[PDB]
Parts: structure tokens; C-alpha cells; sequence
RNA sequence: GAUGAGUAGGAGGGCGCGGCGGUCGCUGCAAAACCUUGGGCGCGAGCCUGGGCGGAGCGGCCGUCGGUGCAGAUCUUGGUG
RNA sequence: AAUUGUCGGGAGGGAAGCGGAUGGGGGCCGGCGAUGCGCCCCGGUCGGUGUGGAACGGCGAGCCGGUCCGCCGAUCGACUCGGGGCGUGGACCAGCGUGGAUUGGGGGGGCGGCCAAAGCCCGGGCUCUCGAUACGCCCGUGGAACGCCGUCUCCCCGAUUGUGGAAGGCAGCGCGCGCCUCCGGCGUGCUUCGGCAUCUGCGCGCUCCGGACGCUGGCCUGUGGGCUCCCCAUUCGA
């Protein structure tokens, strides 16, 4: 069923801008629901509320990952840490190998490999999640228990960037790399998972 | 590195074992080390734990206030991490069932007296 | 107002949440073709650049 | 005896640790002192100089203590001391203790061989 | 009984069919039916004294469900190739590859009489295969396995005599390729300015 | 009263491992037989050189549609409202 | 399952020296000390052992005790460049 | 011990020493590295169910036992006992094979998006030139191939590595349990008419499946192997 879902989805959004052109209209995407959030500076000389706040998004470590929500509140955070992070709109694709590759279940408080779905079943069977393709819906949809469901996840441990990074000094925009990059941290997922 | 303190590792320090050496003592915390993880009980869990604590952190408990707490108790068993101490200022004993580490000799005398049974940790 | 909500959903057997949210992301839709107005960038005058000009 | 150990012995260092500076001085002994100094750059690990022991160079558990030859040592003193190894034999070797005579050696020895007790020294002092 | 297998692999370990197509295939309907709607059931398929105690508890390896498959042929070598040998006394020498046998070794023959290689076995990462190819359609070697080259000096005249009837059947088609006389007698060698991995063979 | 009396797995990449794949995502097979046999008409289609879904007017009309979205696309301003650099735009 | 910087400073677990209460031993078929390009163990303090010298004492373990651990003090005494 | 002589080894272009890594030359090490095991008969040697005694025991009066001695029956077994025959093989090092984990690199295929690419080619209409023989504009559900981006998928090569030693578990399949002409065909339900975890249970097996197994050679008192020891050299560090 998810699989036809999100092909539906591909599909649904090609036909709405088909429909706008022929009638000589714009149709504006739906906005980002998930975001995914990859810490790029050290953690060295670190001013206090970039301190907290990455802390709060449980990005400890240099490139460290993790999925967020989208909303004013959680936005609003992000932009007070834009030259510790990188981030963008991941694909299903990305959410894929995230979870298969380096997914790790917080089980009391443990790091428990994803190896098989009765890991997943101990924590969020509760909210119907039961399997690893149920996790990956909640993500990708944000659904109604995204928050245990992301919270579950432990932080994700990316390797360095096959190929390096351009300047982790300067903003995306500038040509570096930190700040929102869009569809385009799919292509850095590539090179760090 | 990781943005942790102390390496993610706790700074609290907690009992895990009595500090004596009293033989009888750790004979006792054997056998609720077993009871505890068996069972489940919490109130294993409570007894293992006050087991390892120090002299201060198990003060004495009058016999009139042990008389006191079980008026109307008489069915239930009074445990007391501790000892009991006999207080001249009770009149009236009546019987009960009282497990404790220790009694003292006047106390112990009263509450047999009385009908009452002196018990230990094993016994209970 | 949380109370009444509860209690209208509790009559119906359906489990709700009365908690605010923060704004989210908007959905898509469609908006209807009109003029387009070209913005470019201005070529630059040095007499412009004061208040009222020099 | 077939000694019962079966993982390769894995030493992480095998040189020793020299206390810092006692090539230079002869009153300063080789035996490991950690340096207190306020400048001193072996205590604060610049690169190049000695090295200090930490814990990380610890051996692996199931292999340590163990000889070249695949066994344990437990110091013997007498006959009846030997006997203790009998069924700790694939485990544990004897080795006879340096101020025992020769006479009690003999003892030693060909006990051990009728238990089958490996005896690190058995040649000791018979000559 | 079937004769075919019913479900051939799209790759290694997926089937062409889904598990309601096999249903159809395997025939569990008909076999429903004979047994009254009911698919049968069956039943699963139903010490001297030790002379000596071990002090110590034996220690029995965990189970590997990894079994060796055999060693698999490269695409350059098929039968009647010319092979370079790279190792051994025999290093530079051009041999003629004859088959691959059980141990997954190359039966190879110089042929003896040309350049002094008997059938010997050769292992496949010390070989190349060139692009000649000399046929072997007469030649019989199914006499030949890993046994006939196991130890147990002289040679002995039944091995001499054995060499020369393979010899014979592969001589005259060399004789047939001008100049591959020749080429199998000569060494290959590397001389200045010649590049191994620019080399076509 | 006693309850009844009671090692990590070595992680493999889903992505490359065949059966771990399944035993997470049993629906996985599926798609990769799908895949597989999809790729395999359409190779086959093409080498027999084997042979439309909008109506004929509604291809017109796409196409005038796309066009003109394009014109707008390259359609430049007149820089009218530059008076002093009339000249100098051209 | 996570994790590992550290001066001043704190604490834990250990190593070593000399007695005492016990216990288990060694020694003229060679103890202590000392010497060694012998060998080995421990992250390390240290420990075990071969050979030599020496010629009469010594060690392990449990507990307990102390005038108990040196590279420095223009340190003390002695000796020597 | 400082310090000194001598003999022997070695080094030295304005310090030496020291950390790390190898190498050369020394010195040292046989628990530095095995030679057994299983099954046969030849001989030798040493003991063997059922009843009698001796000294005891486990469980709690009574049941349940072993040890030692002797006597019958039974007629085998044991043997760091000696020969013969057959099978099998230890330590270390190296090569190869088949795979797991991690990882880098290379090659190909399918599909989708765009101005439902642009362009190019073909057909049709318009425009009619200075870098002179144009500049370009518009059309066709025409045609053959690209481009960028996204995604699915197949194959090949190398590198490092095997931690664990209780489980044939989990997962996905195959062959039987019904017939056919056997690359396939034959029955319900659903279907986008391509298909489908709708029937898909049991038994026995297989596999990318709860962490490496297999084969071969070399060598085993040697000019061999190993080394944390000694001297020295060299690159880096200091
Ligand atoms: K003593
Ligand atoms: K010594
Ligand atoms: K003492
Ligand atoms: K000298
Ligand atoms: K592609
Ligand atoms: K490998
Ligand atoms: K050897
Ligand atoms: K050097
Ligand atoms: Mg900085
Ligand atoms: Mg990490
Ligand atoms: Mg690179
Ligand atoms: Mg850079
Ligand atoms: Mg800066
Ligand atoms: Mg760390
Ligand atoms: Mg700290
Ligand atoms: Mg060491
Ligand atoms: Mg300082
Ligand atoms: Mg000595
Ligand atoms: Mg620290
Ligand atoms: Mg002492
Ligand atoms: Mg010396
Ligand atoms: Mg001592
Ligand atoms: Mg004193
Ligand atoms: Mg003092
Ligand atoms: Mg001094
Ligand atoms: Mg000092
Ligand atoms: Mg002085
Ligand atoms: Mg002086
Ligand atoms: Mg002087
Ligand atoms: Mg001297
Ligand atoms: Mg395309
Ligand atoms: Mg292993």
C-alpha cells in the first residue's frame, strides 16, 4: 500500500502543474512537512545557545543527522545554529537508506541495531508501527506519531562527505555549505550514508 | 569529540553492597539479592536496598511507636530495616508479629511477654 | 473551550487532542494567471545617493 | 600436555616504558615514573617524545598472562605444592622457585613429569 | 513427475513467479481436492564407556551455513586455449589448456614434445589466457583426474607412454596452423618499452 | 513465587544483502521481481522495433500552452521607467 | 549499550620496604645481598625465572603496625670526575 | 655506583642522547616445533553372573548401595604390555579457492521529469538578407538520436578484516503429498487484464539466512624459525 501511495503522490504533483500551465495559472508545491539536519562545525568554541540548541536537536557530534518537522517553532530554532548545520528536503530515496543502512532503535535508553522489525515492534507497536516500512511512512508523511516514531531513531552517524565539502565557513547561497540547500541534501545524503 | 559531559557517564554514587563485614549481613543480602530478581516485588527491591545502607540511615524504632503504627495491624507482619528499642513510657504490649535486624534485650522480653514473635529477615 | 471538546468527543467515542499547534507548512494550491510585472536591476546614478538626491 | 588456549596472543606493545630522561642520569632509574612537571612535554604528550603507559595498551582478558608456550606460571616450592596442578594441567605450567636445591628439584621434576605438569625450568641448576 | 523446474530465477535467489502464481503451478488445488478439501498432513521423520575423563569442558564450534562452491573458470580459458604460465620452472612457457579438473586446477600439456611440458596441473591465478585457440576435438583425457598426479626418482614408462597418446591426437592439429609449432616452442618474455597491462593476448 | 527461570547480531546492510532485505521488508521481492520483468519488455520491445494517451486536440492544445508559457519565460522588460539610460540600454 | 583531554585539587583500586600476631614453606645437594648482551609476565608501580658471585640465613599468604618509597631543597655526609 | 685501564665489537664532515619504523650484524631461545590417535590378531600379563563373609555408607523401623575377600557359573574385558597390518595427523609460515562484514573504483540497462526538453531531420506556411546568399517566426498527437536531473536495477575488480564457539533459529524459496504434450499447460476469488501474500498446509531439503571455512605446499636440530635482548645504519619525529 505505501508503495503505490507514494507513486500516486509522484504522479498527483506532475499532473497539478500540467493542469496549471494548460489553464495559464501557477500552482504552488505544498511546503516541506520533514526536514533532515546534518551538523557540519566541530564542537569546538561553541557560544552558549548554539550549544543548547543543537544539543536540543541531538546533534552532538560532527555530522551527526536527524529528522525534524517543520513548523514556525522548530524553524525558527534552526536558523539560530545555520552555520553549524546543513540541511534540506530528503527524498524518499534518503529516508530509505537512512533507516536501512544506519537506522538504530533507542531502546531504554540503548542503541539497538535495526536488525529485524520486532526492534521496532518494543517501542511503537503501541502507535501501529510494526515493521521498518511502517517507520519509514510516519517519517516521510510526518504523521500523527512522527514524534515518538523520529524520536526512536538514534541520531544517525554519517560518515565524511565522499568527495569533501566546498566551504563549511560559508553559506550554501555563497558557495558553501551550510544552511538550507533544499532537494539538494539529497545529493549529499549520497555521499555521507 | 562529543558534546557530553564527563563522557556521558553518571556522577551520582549510590550503595550497592553493605560496607560491613558482618557475615549474618551478607548472608541476608544473598538471599534478597535472589528475591529481588526472581520476584519483582518492590518490596524486595525496598529491603535489598536498605540492607546496604549505614548505621545513621537505619536509626531504631521505639516499641511505642511500633505499637502505635500497628494499632489495627494486628493481622499484618511490621518489618523494620533496623532495631527496636523498648520504651518505658508503653504500658500495654498487645501481641504482634515484628521482623527486624536486631532487638534489643528489654524490648525482645516485652514482646514475648506479650504473646508477640521476634523475627528475622530469614524467618520472614 | 478544551473542556466542551473533550466532552462533545467523549460522547462520540472519539479520541482527540486539544492542544495548540504551531504553524505548519502550507498545502498546495493552484493561483490563476495575471499580469506579469518585470523586476530588473536599476542601473546605478551617483546623484541618487542622498536623501532627495544631490 | 596440550595447552587448552586457542586465541592468538596479540601484544598491543611490546617495548618497555622508560622513565623519561634516564639515559641522561644515572641516578635516575629506567623503572616507570609518571612526570609532575609544569613543563614537562613527555606529561603533556608532545609528539616525538616518550611515551606514557595508559590504560588502553591493556592486554586482551583471555589472553592474559599467558606464556609464549600457551600456559600459565604458578611458582612451585615443593613436591606437594606441584600437586595442585594436576587437573589444572592444561592450563597452568610449573615453574620450580629460584632458591630451591637441586636435590628438591629432582623431586619436583620427575613428579611433574608423572602428572604431566609442564616445567618451565626443569634443567635448572643440575648440571 | 515434473520434468522442468517450475519457477526459473529473474536473478540469484528471486523467482520468476509470485507465491499465487505457484500456488496454480504446484498444483495445491488439485491436491485439495483428492484429499477431500483438505491438504494432507504427514509426520515428521521419526555409547562405550569413555576411557578417559577431560578435566576441562570440550568446546564445540557455532554451526557455518556457508558452504565452498567450486572454483569457478575464467571466461578467457575455454578448452584448446593457449595459456602462459607466469610461476614456477616452467615460467614464460606456452601451453596448451586441455580442462578444468574437480580440485578446480587446469589440466594443461606443452605438449611435451614441442617445449618439454608433460600434462600437469596448473593453478589459474598463476596462467594467462591468450586469444589462440588450437583444437583439442581428438584429444582424450578422461583418463585423467587429480589422482593421476597424487604422490605416493624415476618416472615411470606407463606415464611416458601416456603423454605421447595425448601428445599424438594434439600434434597434428598444431602441425595444421602455420607457424604455431613455433609458438608454442618459444617463451614468452617482456622486453624493453612492452607494457603488461597494454598487452593484448 | 519465583518467575520462570531465563548475543548481538552482526548488522548487515539491507541494501546489499538479499535475505536480510526480505526479512524486514517481505513486500521487497515483490518490487524487485516487478522491476526485473518490467526491464525485461522493454528490452525486448525495443529490439522488435514495437510501436499515444491524449486526444489529438488535447496534444494541440498542450503544445500552445507550453509555447506560450515559454514566451514569458524569455519575455524581457521594455526599461522604460530608466529615462536618464534610455540611450545607453539601447 | 554508551563512552575515553586534564594543571591546582579530591577519591578509588593496586605495587614496594621493615616489624608484630598467625599460617604455608625454602636453605651448606648453597639463604640474603650483589652482577649479567640469559628468558618471560604485567598498561604500570613491579613480579617470576636461567647463569654467575657469595657462604648463612630467607620467603609466600591473612591480619595488623610504622622513623615505609627521592633527581632536585646554592639539601646532609662520604666518594669520584 | 660514580670514575679509570686494558682487550674485543662498532660508530664519527661544528654536539650527543631520545620517540617511532624497518633493515644489517650479533647474542639468545628446543614447552623454539608434533610424531600421536582409532580400528584389527599374535603372544604375554591382569581382572571377570549368582550365592557366602569383613568393614561401612545414602535416604530416613525399613528400603536403597558401593568397596574388599572367598566360592560357583560365565567365559569376555582391560593393559603409558611387546610386535605386525590398515586408516588417520601436530607447531609455524606461505599460496590458492569459496563466502561474510566494511570500503574504494569501473561498466551497462529500464523508467520518469522539462517549452510533455531545446535542437537536428522530414513535410507544410510565412519572412526575404551584408559576416551578404541570410536573420529568424509559426505549425505536425511526423521521424531518428542526445543533454541535464531524479529514480529502479544488473554485472565486474582491488583493499582491510573473521571478533564469537550455547543455537540448524529467524526470513525467503525449492522438491514431494494431484494430472499434463514439461522454457510451459490444467481449479476458485480479485484485477488497472500486466497481474495478485485470494486460496500459499505438512514432510524433507536449499539459500545473499542468529560473526570463516576449506584445500595445497614449504619447514621441523638446518646456512632453519622466532625474539620484547645487544650494537649499528637509514627515513620521519624530537
Ligand atoms: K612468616
Ligand atoms: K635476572
Ligand atoms: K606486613
Ligand atoms: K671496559
Ligand atoms: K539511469
Ligand atoms: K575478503
Ligand atoms: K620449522
Ligand atoms: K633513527
Ligand atoms: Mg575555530
Ligand atoms: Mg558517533
Ligand atoms: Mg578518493
Ligand atoms: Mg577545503
Ligand atoms: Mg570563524
Ligand atoms: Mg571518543
Ligand atoms: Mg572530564
Ligand atoms: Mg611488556
Ligand atoms: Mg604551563
Ligand atoms: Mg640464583
Ligand atoms: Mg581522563
Ligand atoms: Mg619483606
Ligand atoms: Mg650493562
Ligand atoms: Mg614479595
Ligand atoms: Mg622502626
Ligand atoms: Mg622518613
Ligand atoms: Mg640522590
Ligand atoms: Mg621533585
Ligand atoms: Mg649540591
Ligand atoms: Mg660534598
Ligand atoms: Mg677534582
Ligand atoms: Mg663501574
Ligand atoms: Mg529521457
Ligand atoms: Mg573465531
Amino acid at each position: 500500500q505505501y508503495a503505490k501511495e507514494y507513486s500516486e503522490q509522484e504522479k498527483e504533483l506532475i499532473r497539478l502543474k500540467r493542469e496549471a500551465r494548460l489553464k495559464g495559472g501557477f500552482y504552488v508545491d505544498p511546503e516541506a512537512k520533514l526536514l533532515f539536519i546534518i551538523r557540519i562545525r566541530g564542537i569546538n568554541a561553541m557560544p552558549p545557545q548554539t550549544k543548547k540548541i543543537l544539543q536540543l536537536l541531538r546533534l552532538r557530534q560532527i555530522f551527526n543527522g536527524v529528522f525534524l518537522k517543520v513548523n514556525k517553532a522548530t524553524v525558527n530554532m534552526l536558523h539560530r545554529v545555520e552555520p553549524y548545520v546543513t540541511y534540506g528536503y530528503p527524498n524518499l530515496k534518503s529516508i530509505k537508506e537512512l533507516i536501512y543502512k544506519r537506522g538504530y532503535g533507542k531502546v531504554d535508553k540503548q542503541r539497538i541495531a535495526l536488525t529485524d522489525n520486532a526492534v521496532v515492534e518494543q517501542v511503537l507497536g503501541k502507535h501501529g508501527i510494526i515493521c521498518i516500512e511502517d517507520l519509514v511512512h510516519e517519517i516521510i508523511t510526518v504523521g500523527p506519531h512522527f514524534k515518538e516514531a523520529n524520536n526512536f531513531l538514534w541520531p544517525f552517524q554519517l560518515k565524511a562527505p565522499l568527495g569533501g565539502l566546498k566551504k563549511k565557513r560559508n553559506h550554501y547561497v555563497e558557495g558553501g555549505d551550510a544552511g538550507n540547500r533544499e532537494n539538494f541534501i539529497n545529493e549529499l545524503i549520497r555521499r555521507m550514508n | 569529540g562529543i558534546d557530553l559531559v564527563a563522557g556521558g557517564k553518571s556522577k551520582k554514587t549510590k550503595r550497592t553492597a553493605p560496607k560491613s563485614d558482618d557475615v549474618y549481613l551478607k548472608l541476608l543480602v544473598k538471599l534478597y539479592r535472589f528475591l529481588a530478581r526472581r520476584t519483582g516485588s518492590k518490596f524486595n527491591a525496598v529491603i535489598l536496598k536498605r540492607l546496604f545502607m549505614s548505621k545513621i540511615n537505619k536509626p531504631p524504632l521505639s516499641l511505642s511507636r511500633l505499637i502505635t503504627y500497628a494499632t489495627g495491624k494486628g493481622d499484618n507482619i511490621v518489618v523494620l530495616v533496623g532495631t527496636v528499642t523498648d520504651d518505658v513510657r508503653a504500658y500495654e504490649v498487645p501481641k504482634i508479629k515484628v521482623c527486624a535486624l536486631k532487638f534489643t534485650e528489654t524490648a525482645r522480653a516485652r514482646i514475648e511477654k506479650a504473646g508477640g514473635e521476634c523475627l528475622t529477615f530469614d524467618q520472614l | 473551550k478544551n473542556d466542551q471538546l473533550k466532552a462533545d468527543a467523549k460522547a462520540r467515542g472519539e479520541v482527540i487532542s486539544t492542544k495548540r499547534q504551531p504553524l505548519g507548512p502550507k498545502p498546495g494550491f493552484m493561483v490563476e494567471g495575471a499580469t506579469l510585472e518585470t523586476v530588473t536591476p536599476i542601473p546605478y546614478d551617483v546623484v541618487n545617493d542622498l536623501k532627495g538626491g544631490y | 600436555a596440550v595447552p587448552l588456549l586457542n586465541k592468538k596472543v596479540v601484544k598491543k606493545r611490546v617495548k618497555r616504558f622508560i622513565r623519561p630522561q634516564s639515559d641522561r642520569r644515572i641516578t635516575v632509574k629506567e623503572s616507570w615514573r609518571r612526570p609532575k612537571g609544569i613543563d614537562s612535554r613527555v606529561r603533556r604528550k608532545f609528539k616525538g617524545c616518550v611515551l606514557m603507559p595508559n590504560i588502553g595498551y591493556g592486554s586482551d582478558k583471555k589472553t592474559r598472562h599467558y606464556l609464549p608456550n600457551g600456559f600459565k606460571k604458578f611458582v612451585v616450592h615443593n613436591a606437594s605444592e606441584l600437586e595442585i596442578l594436576m587437573m589444572h594441567n592444561r592450563t597452568y605450567c610449573a615453574e620450580i622457585a629460584h632458591n630451591v636445591s637441586t636435590r628438591k628439584r629432582k623431586e619436583i621434576v620427575e613428579r611433574a613429569a608423572q602428572l604431566d605438569v609442564v616445567i618451565t625450568n626443569k634443567l635448572a641448576r643440575l648440571h | 513427475a515434473k520434468k522442468t523446474i517450475r519457477n526459473p530465477e529473474l536473478i540469484r535467489g528471486v523467482g520468476k513467479f509470485s507465491r499465487s502464481k505457484m500456488y496454480h503451478k504446484k498444483g495445491l488445488w488439485a491436491i485439495k481436492k483428492k484429499n477431500g478439501g483438505k491438504l494432507p498432513l504427514h509426520e515428521k521423520k521419526p555409547v562405550k564407556p569413555p576411557k578417559f575423563y577431560p578435566a576441562d569442558d570440550v568446546k564445540k564450534p557455532l554451526v557455518n551455513k556457508h558452504k565452498p562452491k567450486p572454483t569457478k573458470l575464467r571466461a578467457s580459458i575455454t578448452p584448446g586455449t593457449v595459456l602462459i604460465i607466469l610461476a614456477g620452472r616452467f615460467k614464460g612457457k606456452r601451453v596448451v589448456f586441455l580442462k578444468q579438473l574437480t580440485s578446480g586446477l587446469l589440466l594443461v600439456t606443452g605438449p611435451f614434445k614441442l617445449n618439454g611440458v608433460p600434462l600437469r596441473r596448473v593453478n589459474q591465478a598463476y596462467v594467462i589466457g591468450t586469444s589462440t585457440k588450437v583444437d583439442v576435438s581428438g584429444v582424450n583425457v578422461e583418463k585423467i583426474d587429480d589422482k593421476y598426479f597424487a604422490k605416493q626418482n624415476v618416472l615411470p614408462q606407463e606415464k611416458k607412454d601416456e603423454q605421447k597418446t595425448v601428445d599424438s591426437a594434439l600434434l597434428k592439429a598444431i602441425e595444421g596452423i602455420p607457424e604455431l609449432k613455433a609458438y608454442l616452442s618459444a617463451r614468452f618474455s617482456l622486453k624493453s618499452g612492452m607494457k603488461p597491462h597494454e598487452l593484448v593476448f | 513465587v519465583v518467575r520462570p527461570i531465563k548475543r548481538a547480531t552482526l548488522k548487515k546492510n539491507p541494501l546489499k544483502n538479499l535475505n536480510v532485505l526480505l526479512k524486514l521488508n517481505p513486500y521487497a521481492k515483490t518490487a524487485r521481481r516487478m522491476s526485473l520483468l518490467a526491464e525485461a519488455q522493454r528490452v525486448k520491445a525495443k529490439k522488435e522495433k514495437l510501436d499515444h494517451a491524449i486526444t489529438k486536440e488535447e496534444a494541440s492544445a498542450i503544445k500552445g500552452a507550453s509555447h506560450s508559457w515559454y514566451k514569458t519565460m524569455i519575455s524581457d522588460s521594455d526599461y522604460a521607467e530608466f529615462d536618464n539610460f534610455t540611450k545607453w540600454l539601447g
